[PDB]
């Protein structure tokens, strides 16, 4: 997919300056997601707030410095490539417990 | 009994998450170099086909004016 966009002349070129952003402007608007990650103002709940063992496996979040919209798309791009990391390194520790709690 | 959850041996081998887009080697101004050089054919052989065809344009207008009278 990388090969079929990402240095095309068409999506990019459509795709560059539109719908930009200002930092504290998306804080006020409460936008919070992969426009936060590609416009500056770096932040995370994965990694500021562990909600469980997620905390522990090992992986890094993108951000863009353009706030171009093209930066949240690679963002995204980026996202699932950690996302296989994630993926893997979760096969490699996966505890044989038990489903349920019990109680 | 012993118990049937998943995990295998470790590791699962390697995996590649990292991005790649190489190889694009063919690309200096030397593009340039070999499109450029294929006019400088194409003027060349057309050159030569032009001027034949002003010859045989010559020979054909003979026909007509030796034929006139």
């Amino acid at each position: 997919l990388e090969e079929m966009l990402t240095n095309n002349r068409i999506w990019r070129n459509r795709t560059v300056d539109i719908g930009v952003v200002t930092a504290e402007d998306a804080l006020n608007y409460g936008f919070s997601g992969v426009m936060l990650r590609g416009s500056g103002i770096q932040w995370d709940l994965r990694k500021t707030q562990p909600y469980d063992v997620y905390d522990q496996v090992e992986f890094d979040v993108p951000i863009g410095s353009r706030g171009d919209c093209y930066d949240r798309y690679l963002c995204r791009v980026e996202e699932m490539r950690q996302s296989i990391r994630i993926i893997s390194q979760c096969l490699n520790k996966m505890p044989p417990g038990e489903i349920k709690v019990d109680d | 009994k012993v118990k049937q959850d998943m995990p295998p041996v470790g590791g699962y081998g390697p995996i590649d998450y990292k991005r790649n887009l190489p190889r694009r080697g063919l690309s200096g101004y030397s593009m340039f170099a070999v499109g450029i050089g294929a006019l400088l054919f194409g003027y060349w052989s057309m050159m030569r086909w032009n001027r034949e065809r002003r010859r045989l344009q010559i020979e054909d207008f003979e026909a007509r004016i030796a034929l006139m009278p």
